RNA sequence: CGAUGUCGGCUCAUCACAUCCUGGGGCUGAAGUAGGUCCCAAGGGUAUGGCUGUUCGCCAUUUAAAGUGGUACGCGAGCUGGGUUUAGAACGUCGUGAGACAGUUCGGUCCCUAUCUGCCGUGGGCGCUGGAGAACUGAGGGGGGCUGCUCCUAGUACGAGAGGACCGGAGUGGACGCAUCACUGGUGUUCGGGUUGUCAUGCCAAUGGCACUGCCCGGUAGCUAAAUGCGGAAGAGAUAAGUGCUGAAAGCAUCUAAGCACGAAACUUGCCCCGAGAUGAGUUCUCCCUGACCCUUUAAGGGUCCUGAAGGAACGUUGAAGACGACGACGUUGAUAGGCCGGGUGUGUAAGCGCAGCGAUGCGUUGAGCUAACCGGUACUAAUGAACCGUGAGGCUUAACCU
RNA sequence: AAUUCCUUGUCGGGUAAGUUCCGACCUGCACGAAUGGCGUAAUGAUGGCCAGGCUGUCUCCACCCGAGACUCAGUGAAAU
RNA sequence: ACACAGGUGGUCAGGUAGAGAAUACCAAGGCGCUUGAGAGAACUCGGGUGAAGGAACUAGGCAAAAUGGUGCCGUAACUUC
RNA sequence: AGGACCGAACCGACUAAUGUCGAAAAAUUAGCGGAUGACUUGUGGCUGGGGGUGAAAGGCCAAUCAAACCGGGAGAUAGCU
C-alpha cells in the first residue's frame, strides 16, 4: 500500500536512500501500489558520488511493503519497512547492480528477472 | 421553520386520528379468587396462577 | 431449469491439492418436496411449488394443511416455486435431491441480506463525509445539498438519502459450486452469499451463461 | 454448527507439534517454480498464535539482513508440510508483539529449560 | 445495529451500572425478594444466578472470588451456608420475577425477582 | 398584553451590497 | 429597496449536445501504425498535486479521456468565510483640511425546533364485495451499461527500409457497484492480565472503589475495510449515419418510387430489484360457516334468542427484524429467552499450601485459574386455563349446460 | 518594500512542480532623512515562509463509550 | 425579571504522595444538583482506539496528536557581554 | 537587586468548539497572557451633558453615547408613507 507521498527505502545501490512517491501509474485515479506496481518518485536524498542525484524524477518498482502480501492459501508476507527498486523512464531495466533484502516472488511476471536473479533471498 | 398559513381545525383533527387510546380488553380472572387482573401479572391481592405469590 | 431451496450453514474453506484455499458457503440443501405443478391450460404458466424442511403440527393453519394434504407431501416451512424451461416435467408429491446440481458449474443464489436498519447516506450510498475541522459545524456527515434551485423548485424522484438499509431479496449470480454431497445434503459454492446463518436460499443454475 | 464441524474436521491433520509463544521454530513450505516442487525453510520466533481449528493460524518473526520479517502460516493448509522446534522462550505472554520495537541484545529472550 | 450483542445499558456508565447490579444483587439475597422495574429484574438474573453456582461449592478461592462480587461478607456468609445447600440439587434457574403493574411515579413496568424458596 | 423591554436587534448586521 | 445574502471551496447533483474518450461510418494530399476533416451517436466514463482567495492560468506527473454549456454565472432554512464589502491601524498618492482612492497590507459575531409542496423510508384505515390463509402471473417503474495493458493470430497483411495492422480468441488490471466475515486486520469502556497514587474491607495475604476505561498489554462475538467472492455481458427485435440487390419514372443510368437485404455502447428486450390502490383492484390452491322467532313506511329492510367456525388480534418469551409500527420464531403436544452441564475461544501458570533465599522474588502443586455476545445439549426459571374480534352458505340482470 | 498599477519585474535559492518566501539588480508610476532614514541583541497569545517530530487534518473512513434524538408516563412553550 | 451553568470582600483550612493553597485519593462536614422509565436508528454534541501512508486536508498544520519531571554531561549563529 | 524567570490564588480575554426562540441581553469546556507590580482589590469620597473622563477606541459616563437620562416648549415640523 504506498501512495503519493511516501517515504521508500531503496534496495538497490543506485546512491538513492530514500525517494518519495509522487505518482502510481496503471490506471486512473489509481489509490495506491502494490506489491509490484510500477510508481513514479522523486529522489530526496542520495550518495553524493552516485549516478542518481538529489530533486530528480524515475520511475520505481516496490519490491517490499510494509502491509505485505497474501498468498493464495491464507497466508501473508509483511516487512518492516517498504523498498523499491530504481527504473530508466523508458524501458524498466533496474539501474542497480546489487539489491540488498529479501524480495517476494510476486515479481515474477516473465519480466523481472534481473530483479530476482539479484535478490539474495526468493 | 415556520408555517405559512394556520392549518384548519379539519387538518388538526385528521392528524390526531391515530392518537386514540386502545382498551385492554384482556383481563383474565383468576383461577382460585376469580379476580380480574392483567394477563401475565399478578392480581392486586397478590395471586398468579392460583397460588399466593406475595404474602403480604 | 428448476433452483433448490437451501438453508445457509455458516463458512468454511477447503483446501485443495496445490495449497490454494477456496473459501465457501455451505448450504444446507435437504430432499424439496413437489407439492403443486401448474401448467398453461389452469395457471396460464408452467412452475412447480415446492417445501422443504418441517412444521410443527399445531403450528400449520387448516388451508396449509389441507394444501399439503392434497398433494400427500409432509408440510414443511414455507413454499417456493420455480418456472420450467419447456425441456422438462415433474409430478405431485415428487422428491427433487442436490444430486441435480452435481453437472453444474455455476448457480445463482438469493437471499435476503441482513439488515442495518435505518442507515445514513454515508453507509447507505457511500456519500463523502465533509471536513471534520476548518470551521465545519454540525455538517460532518450530513448529505449536503439535495436540489438545486427555484429553477426545478423541487427534488427529483430517485434522490439518494438516509433510510432502511439491507432486509431485501438480493441474488449473487456466477457463483462456482465446489462440491455436491447427496448422502449429507449439502452444497459448497465457492464465495459469500447473501443473508445470515439459518437464512432461507434459493439456488439456480447461472443463467448468464 | 454440527455440520460445519464435522466438515472441518476431516481436513484436520494430527501432525501438528504442541509449540507456545517465544519458541524458535522452522517451518518447511512448498515452493513451486512453473513446474518444480522444492522445500523452502523459514526459521523465526513465533510471536502469536491463533488457534480456531481448521482456521488456526501463527505467525513467525525473523531477523533478516536489514530487517525483520513477519510471515503468517495456516497451521493446517497443505503447503506447510513440519514444523520442528529448537529453542523454548521462557515467555509469559500471549502476543509477543513488543519484539518489533526491540532490536539487537534486547529481542533476545531466556530459555524454559523445562 | 447491535446484531446479537447482549447486555442491556439501562441509561448508565459502565461503572454506575456495574455498581447498582452489585448493590441490588447483595439487596436480594439478604431480603430473597426485591421490587425493581422489568428490564433490570431480567438483567439482574445475569449476575446473581452466578453467584449462587459460585456458592455450591464452598473454598477459600471460591469465598474470596464471591466477596470480589458485591463486596459483603453478610452475603458471602449468606451464601455458602443456606444459598448453596439449599439449591444443591437445582440445576440453574434459581430466580423467578412476576409482573407487578406499573410504577406510578412514571409508569414504569414493575415486577417482583425473588429466589425459590420461602415456603416456610 | 404587555410590550417587551430588551427589544434587542432582530435583523441580522450582513449588508447586501 | 415594509430586504431575492451576489466571488471561490466542500457535499450533492440533474439536463442539453455544438462529443473529450469508448461505438458505427464517408472523404483523404488514407501504403501500414498514427492522423486530418465531416456525418450518426448522450449508454457509461470524463485526474492528482505545487503557486495564488481566486474562477481562470502557468507548471509537474498520470489516464481511454481529464468535453463545452444550462440549472438565481445550480446548490450558505446543507457546511466554510479565504477575496470583496462596516467600525481599528499603517503605507503610497490626492486635498490647506475633515477625509478619499476597483491602490496595497495586519485584524475583524454567518440565526432558524420544518406547517405545506417535494424527496428518502416505514405504518394505520378502508376498498377490491361471504370470510380467511398461502403461492403466483405481470401492466407499470427503477438499478446496472466504463474500460487499460499483455499474449495468440503475427511479427502476418502493408512497406525500399525503418516501422507495423483489420477481424477474432485468451489472460490479467484500474475505477465503480452488490454481497459477505472463511481468511488478513481494525474496533471490542460487557473477557483475562501487568502496573502507579490513594481510600476501604480489624491487620498480613488477598480483593474492591476512584484517578479520561487511571495508564497500558492482548482479545471473544458482533459490526467493519484495507480483507474476500460476484457483476458490466452474450443473444434477439426494430433502426441512425452508411453500404446494398433488383428496379421503372426518364428505352440508358439510378439504394427507391413497388419490393428485398445488411447496418452502432443509442431505442425495445435479454440481467437484477420493486410491483394487482394495475379502483382496469387480476389468476391458482386450500380452509371455514348450510339454527330459529318476530315487526313494518314488505325493503340488497329492521329487531330478539341460541350459536360464533376457519382465522385474526391481544398478552408473554424473543430474534443475525427493528426509531416506533411492521416483519420472523416460540408459548409447555415447548429449546423462544435466561440459567445450568460439556466444549471452544481468549488471557495467560489463580488463591491456598510447601520448598529455596536475610529480602524483593523464584520453583512445585499448574498450561493452572477465570472467561462477554460463540457451539452442542438440558424444562431448572419465565412463556396460564381462558377471555376479545371475526359468523350462520353470501345481491340483481343476462348467456350456456343439467332440471 | 506594510510603498510597484503595468507585474507572477529580471536572475538565483528552496519544491517533481513556488502569483508566497529568501538573496541580488534598479525601468523608485508614486522611498527618504525627528509627521525622522538605515541597522539593531533581547522581547511578542504580532505578519509571511521552510524543516524535523507528530498525528483521523486528509486518501477513506470503521468500531466503541456516554448526553440528546426515538417510544411510554407527567408537565407544557415559541417565532409565524 | 426565574429555585438562572454568571458575579460577590475577609477569616479557619487536617491525612497520604508532592517543591507546593497545583494535582490524585481521603478525614471532619456536606451533598447526588426537583422530571422519570425504556429502547440502543440516522444525525448532532463530548470522548476512546485504529491497518498502510503521514499535511497528499486547508485561505492557513485550524483542530487534534506530540513534547512535558529530577540529576549529570553537553549546548551554535549573534550580542548592548 | 529586578516594570527578572516558571507557576496557583487573583486579574485579563489570544484560539477552537458548543451555545444563538441559549443555563447566560457575551457564558461554558479545553488550551492561553500577566501574576512584587505602570499590579490587583474592599470601603468612602470628587469630577455632570457641548460637559466629565480617556496609556486616545469617538472609547466610557447605570445592559442606552459622533453628544446620557427624566420632565417641559410639544399635538415641533414632515412638499413623505
Amino acid at each position: 500500500m504506498i501512495q503519493e507521498q511516501t517515504m521508500l527505502n531503496v534496495a538497490d545501490n543506485s546512491g538513492a536512500r530514500r525517494v518519495m512517491c509522487i505518482k502510481v501509474l496503471g490506471g486512473s485515479h489509481r489509490r495506491y501500489a502494490g506489491v509490484g506496481d510500477i510508481i513514479k518518485i522523486t529522489i530526496k536524498e542520495a550518495i553524493p558520488r552516485g549516478k542518481v542525484k538529489k530533486g530528480d524524477v524515475l520511475k520505481a518498482v516496490v519490491v517490499r511493503t510494509k502491509k505485505g502480501v497474501r498468498r493464495p492459501d491464507g497466508s501473508v508476507i509483511r516487512f518492516d519497512g517498504n523498498a523499491c527498486v530504481l527504473l530508466n523512464n523508458n524501458s524498466e531495466q533496474p539501474i542497480g547492480t546489487r539489491i540488498f533484502g529479501p524480495v517476494t516472488r510476486e515479481l515474477r511476471s516473465e519480466k523481472f528477472m534481473k530483479i530476482i536473479s539479484l535478490a539474495p533471498e526468493v | 421553520a415556520v408555517q405559512q398559513n394556520k392549518p384548519t381545525r379539519s387538518k388538526r383533527g385528521m392528524r390526531r386520528s391515530h392518537d386514540a387510546l386502545t382498551a385492554v380488553t384482556s383481563l383474565s380472572v383468576d383461577k382460585t379468587s376469580g379476580e380480574k387482573h392483567l394477563r401475565h401479572h399478578i392480581t392486586a391481592d397478590g395471586y398468579y396462577r392460583g397460588r399466593k405469590v406475595i404474602a403480604k | 431449469m428448476i433452483g433448490l431451496v437451501g438453508k445457509k450453514v455458516g463458512m468454511t474453506r477447503i483446501f485443495t491439492e496445490d495449497g490454494v484455499s477456496i473459501p465457501v458457503t455451505v448450504i444446507e440443501v435437504e430432499a424439496n418436496r413437489v407439492t403443486q405443478v401448474k401448467d398453461l391450460a389452469n395457471d396460464g404458466y408452467r412452475a412447480i411449488q415446492v417445501t422443504t424442511g418441517a412444521k410443527k403440527a399445531n403450528r400449520v393453519t387448516k388451508p396449509e394443511a389441507g394444501h399439503f394434504a392434497k398433494a400427500g407431501v409432509e408440510a414443511g416451512r414455507g413454499l417456493w416455486e420455480f418456472r420450467l424451461a419447456e425441456g422438462e416435467e415433474f409430478t405431485v408429491g415428487q422428491s427433487i435431491s442436490v444430486e441435480l446440481f452435481a453437472d453444474v458449474k455455476k448457480v445463482d443464489v438469493t437471499g435476503t441480506s441482513k439488515g442495518k436498519g435505518f442507515a445514513g447516506t454515508v453507509k447507505r450510498w457511500n456519500f463523502r463525509t465533509q471536513d471534520a475541522t476548518h470551521g465545519n459545524s454540525l455538517s460532518h456527515r450530513v448529505p449536503g445539498s439535495i436540489g438545486q434551485n427555484q429553477t426545478p423548485g423541487k427534488v427529483f424522484k430517485g434522490k439518494k438519502m438516509a433510510g432502511q438499509m439491507g432486509n431485501e431479496r438480493v441474488t449473487v449470480q456466477s457463483l462456482d459450486v465446489v462440491r455436491v454431497d447427496a448422502e449429507r445434503n449439502l452444497l459448497l459454492v465457492k464465495g459469500a452469499v447473501p443473508g445470515a446463518t439459518g437464512s432461507d436460499l434459493i439456488v439456480k443454475p447461472a443463467v448468464k451463461a | 454448527s454440527n455440520i460445519i464441524k464435522q466438515l472441518e474436521q476431516e481436513q484436520m491433520k494430527q501432525d501438528v507439534p504442541s509449540f507456545r509463544p517465544g519458541d524458535t521454530v522452522e517451518v518447511k513450505v512448498w515452493v513451486v517454480e512453473g513446474s518444480k516442487k522444492r522445500l523452502q525453510a523459514f526459521e523465526g520466533v513465533v510471536i502469536a498464535i491463533r488457534n480456531r481449528g481448521l482456521h488456526s493460524a501463527f505467525t513467525v518473526r525473523k531477523i533478516s539482513n536489514g530487517e525483520g520479517v513477519e510471515r503468517v502460516f495456516q497451521t493446517h493448509s497443505p503447503v506447510v508440510d513440519s514444523i520442528s522446534v529448537k529453542r523454548r522462550g521462557a515467555v509469559r505472554k500471549a502476543k509477543l508483539y513488543y519484539l518489533r520495537e526491540r532490536t539487537g541484545k534486547a529481542a533476545r529472550i531466556k530459555e524454559r529449560l523445562n | 445495529m447491535r446484531h446479537r450483542k447482549s447486555g442491556r445499558q439501562l441509561n448508565r456508565n459502565s461503572s454506575h451500572r456495574q455498581a447498582m447490579f452489585r448493590n441490588m444483587a447483595g439487596s436480594l439475597v439478604r431480603h430473597e425478594i426485591i421490587k425493581t422495574t422489568l428490564p433490570k429484574a431480567k438483567e439482574l438474573r445475569r449476575v446473581v444466578e452466578p453467584l449462587i453456582t459460585l456458592a455450591k461449592t464452598d473454598s477459600v478461592a471460591n469465598r474470596r472470588l464471591a466477596f470480589a462480587r458485591t463486596r459483603d461478607n453478610e452475603i458471602v456468609a449468606k451464601l455458602f451456608n443456606e444459598l448453596g445447600p439449599r439449591f444443591a440439587s437445582r440445576a440453574g434457574g434459581y430466580t423467578r420475577i412476576l409482573k407487578c403493574g406499573f410504577r406510578a411515579g412514571d409508569n414504569a413496568p414493575m415486577a417482583y425477582i425473588e429466589l425459590v424458596d420461602r415456603s416456610e | 398584553n404587555n410590550r417587551p423591554v430588551y427589544i434587542p436587534r432582530p435583523r441580522p448586521p450582513h449588508p447586501r451590497l
